[PDB]
């Protein structure tokens, strides 16, 4: 998702 | 002094951030918990005695001093359970400005996760490294350090 | 070495027990959770790094040291993250007495305890009050006062 | 429950 805790 | 810390309850997208402060270098712990329970709070006070030496808690409101499972964790972990009355009335303004100051650094990082609570431990990276110049990271061990030898 | 930590995960009741310990001192910090994933591993390293000046983590495994959720925490909290190759074989043996004797602890307490993570907490308080004197806490706190001197 | 953690 772009996010640190969800890269996708 | 050394073993002294204030617990702090705030709210941010409906749920709750719980902090401890430790009152003479200004370093806290924190989480997000969905609401303020006394078996939450025990928790959170069995996981800071634990991590560092807590001689004595101050209560951030009147439910987590009365509550009997706040009291037991306290007793198991050997803190003090005191109330939070600000005798000193500078210690309201310290809380307010610091739960101000934590939302403002949650909102700077809270695009970069998911989950608040990835955006509260960033927070706390950031409050607790943060030179103001020694950072409170450096002061509590410091002052836990000179307490020791 | 004041900033040198190392990951070590081991399993108890069906769920995983994630630990940190400050290799200079034998101080850790630990949590519960179900299974050991890159996400909750990154979260752990970033509470662990907002709360004590972590320089560099070995990791526990492989799959922990490929993961790039690992690696985005570690660069965001500025830690390096290292292997855990045992090339001083007395590594292995220290984790493996450290795990045992965490898990003595745990079931010293456990009947105290509805959920398995109070009892990880009880134990890490005992592991880290424990003098052998000083205690880890303590030794944890010396080092890095004397590192920031 | 007789426990630290749940006194019922
Ligand atoms: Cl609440
Ligand atoms: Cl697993």
């Amino acid at each position: 998702a772009d996010k640190i805790d969800n890269l996708d | 002094s050394p073993g002294i810390w204030q617990l702090d309850c705030t709210h941010l997208e409906g749920k709750v951030i719980l902090v401890a402060v430790h009152v003479a270098s200004g370093y806290i712990e924190a989480e997000v918990i969905p609401a303020e329970t006394g078996q939450e709070t025990a928790y959170f006070l069995l996981k800071l005695a634990g991590r560092w030496p807590v001689k004595t808690v101050h209560t951030d409101n009147g439910s987590n001093f009365t509550s009997t499972t706040v009291k037991a964790a306290c007793w198991w972990a050997g803190i003090k359970q005191e109330d939070g009355i600000p005798y000193n009335p500078q210690s309201q303004g310290v809380i307010e400005s610091m739960n101000k100051e934590l939302k403002k650094i949650i909102g700077q990082v809270r695009d970069q996760a998911e989950h608040l609570k990835t955006a509260v431990q960033m927070a706390v990276f950031i409050h607790n490294h943060k030179r103001k110049g020694y950072s409170a990271g450096e002061r509590i061990v410091d002052i836990i350090a000179t307490d020791i030898q």
